[PDB]
C-alpha cells in the first residue's frame, strides 16, 4: 500500500487552520475502525504518535489536533496553529503487513516580520593557543529566512573563508537564527584590527554592522 | 514510563556490519511487538521490520530482508538489529519503536545515527563564545560554545545540564573543507545576569565518547 500525502509543504499564519491529507492506494477501513495513524516529528526528535485509528487523539496531545476520514482518504486538522506545531507530519497505515508511511508534510508558520538582533564574538584565547581564529557573527530571532551577511576585515570585503548555518523555525516564536563563522589563521587574525559583520534583512531599512577591534 | 534506549551514534566502515540495541523498560517487554524504522538524513520514515519478542517471528519490508536481522534477548528486555554489509545508502538514523497491538507505533527510541564511512572518528574541541559589550542587544546578552572539528555527526549540546533551554539555538552542523564538522550553540540571557548566573555548555559526541562541560564566562 502506497500513502500519498499532500501538500508536500503547508505554510500557515499563526492561529489559522491547517489541513493535511493522506490518500491510501486501497481501503484501510473495517466496519468499526480505520487503520491510519498520524505522527509528528519536530526537529531533532523522534516521531511522536498524535492520532491513532484515524481520529483517536493520543494521551497528552492538545485538543486543537483532530483527524478524520475512512476508506482511502484521511485528514489531519489543526484548528488553530501554534508555534509548537512546526513539524513534519507523517501518516502510516496498519491494514496489513507491511505498514508503510506517507512522504510527510512540512508545516511552516508565516509569523510577523522580525529584524535580527546581531552579535559578534572574537576568537577565544583558548582557541588562539591552537593556531586558528574563528570569529562568529550571530543573527538572532529574525523572520523571514532571507538574510545576507558579509564580513569585512579592516574594511576589506572578505570572500571564501566563512560558513553559515541557519536553524529551523523556533518552536516557541517561529523565528530563525543564523551563524556566520569567519575562519582565519592566528597569524592573519593578529595582522588586522577591525572585524565586522554586515547584515541585510528585510526587517531593517539599512544594513546593520556589528564589529570589534582586536586588542 | 515506557522508555526505549538505543545505542549511541557510530561510524561503520563500508562492508562491515553493525549491531544496534534498544533497551526497553517500564512495561512487560514480551507483551508488545518491537518495530524498527529507518530515516535517512533529510528524508522520510521507512519501516524495516518487526519482531514478536515472545516467539521471535519476524516480518520485513522486502527492501531490508537481506540487510537486517532482528533478535531479542528476553531476559535483558533488549531488542537488537544487526545490519549487514553496509554501503552509503545505509547511513541513517535507525529507530526502535514499540507497537501497540501491531498497529500504531506508540513509543520511540531516540534513534541511532549510523554513518557509513572509511574516515576516522574524531572528537570535537569546544571553545567559549563569551558575552561582551559586542554581544549585547536591547538589555540582552548572547553567549555560546563553538564545537569544532568532529566526525561523524552528531554532536548534542545542552546548557546547565538541561536546565537552560529557553532561547537556546544549536545550529545545524556545517561541513568544513577538511571534511570535519563544526557547529555552535548560543543562548540569549539578561545582561543584568552576567555577574550572578552560571552558564555551562554540555557537549556530547557519542561516536568518540566525548563529553565536555565548558563554563562560559564574560570576557
Amino acid at each position: 500500500i502506497v500513502l500519498t500525502q499532500s501538500p508536500a509543504t503547508l505554510s500557515v499564519s499563526p492561529g489559522e487552520r491547517a489541513t493535511i491529507s493522506c490518500r491510501a492506494s486501497q481501503r484501510v477501513s473495517s466496519s468499526t475502525y480505520s487503520y491510519m495513524h498520524w505522527y509528528q516529528q519536530k526537529p531533532g526528535q523522534p516521531p511522536k504518535l498524535l492520532i491513532k485509528y484515524a481520529s483517536n487523539l493520543e494521551s497528552g496531545v492538545p485538543a486543537r489536533f483532530s483527524g478524520s476520514g475512512s476508506g482511502t482518504d484521511f485528514t489531519l486538522t489543526i484548528s488553530s496553529v501554534e508555534p509548537e506545531d512546526f513539524a513534519t507530519y507523517y501518516c502510516q497505515h496498519s491494514w496489513e503487513i507491511p505498514p508503510t508511511f506517507g512522504g510527510g508534510t512540512k508545516l511552516e508558520i508565516k509569523r510577523t516580520v522580525a529584524a535580527p538582533s546581531v552579535f559578534i564574538f572574537p576568537p577565544s584565547d583558548e582557541q588562539l593557543k591552537s593556531g586558528t581564529a574563528s570569529v562568529v557573527c550571530l543573527l538572532n530571532n529574525f523572520y523571514p529566512r532571507e538574510a545576507k551577511v558579509q564580513w569585512k576585515v579592516d574594511n576589506a570585503l572578505q570572500s571564501g573563508n566563512s560558513q553559515e548555518s541557519v536553524t529551523e523555525q523556533d518552536s516557541k516564536d517561529s523565528t530563525y537564527s543564523l551563524s556566520s563563522t569567519l575562519t582565519l589563521s592566528k597569524a592573519d587574525y593578529e595582522k588586522h584590527k577591525v572585524y565586522a559583520c554586515e547584515v541585510t534583512h528585510q526587517g531593517l531599512s539599512s544594513p546593520v554592522t556589528k564589529s570589534f577591534n582586536r586588542g | 514510563q515506557v522508555q526505549l534506549v538505543q545505542s549511541g551514534a557510530e561510524v561503520v566502515k563500508p562492508g562491515a556490519s553493525v549491531k544496534l540495541s534498544c533497551k526497553a523498560s517500564g512495561y512487560i517487554f514480551t507483551s508488545y511487538y518491537m518495530y524498527w524504522v529507518k530515516q535517512a538524513p533529510g528524508q522520510g520514515l521507512e519501516w524495516i521490520g518487526e519482531i514478536n519478542p515472545s516467539n521471535g517471528d519476524t516480518n520485513f519490508n522486502e527492501k531490508f530482508k537481506s540487510k537486517a536481522t532482528l533478535t531479542v534477548d528476553k531476559s535483558a528486555s533488549t531488542a537488537y538489529m544487526e545490519l549487514s554489509s553496509l554501503r552509503s545508502e545505509d547511513t541513517a538514523v535507525y529507530y526502535c519503536t514499540r507497537s501497540d497491538g501491531r498497529n500504531d507505533m506508540d513509543s520511540w527510541g531516540q534513534g541511532t545515527l549510523v554513518t557509513v564511512s572509511s574516515a576516522s572518528t574524531k572528537g570535537p574541541s569546544v571553545f567559549p563564545l563569551a558575552p561582551s559589550s559586542k554581544s549585547t542587544s536591547g538589555g540582552t546578552a548572547a553567549l555560546g560554545c563553538l564545537v569544532k572539528d568532529y566526525f561523524p555527526e552528531p554532536v548534542t549540546v545542552s546548557w546547565n545540564s538541561g536546565a537552560l533551554t529557553s532561547g537556546v539555538h544549536t545550529f545545524p552542523a556545517v561541513l568544513q573543507s577538511s571534511g570535519l564538522y563544526s557547529l555552535s550553540s548560543v543562548v540569549t540571557v539578561p545582561s543584568s545576569s552576567l555577574g550572578t548566573q552560571t552558564y555551562i555548555c554540555n557537549v556530547n559526541h557519542k561516536p568518540s565518547n566525548t563529553k565536555v562541560d565548558k563554563k562560559v564566562e564574560p570576557k
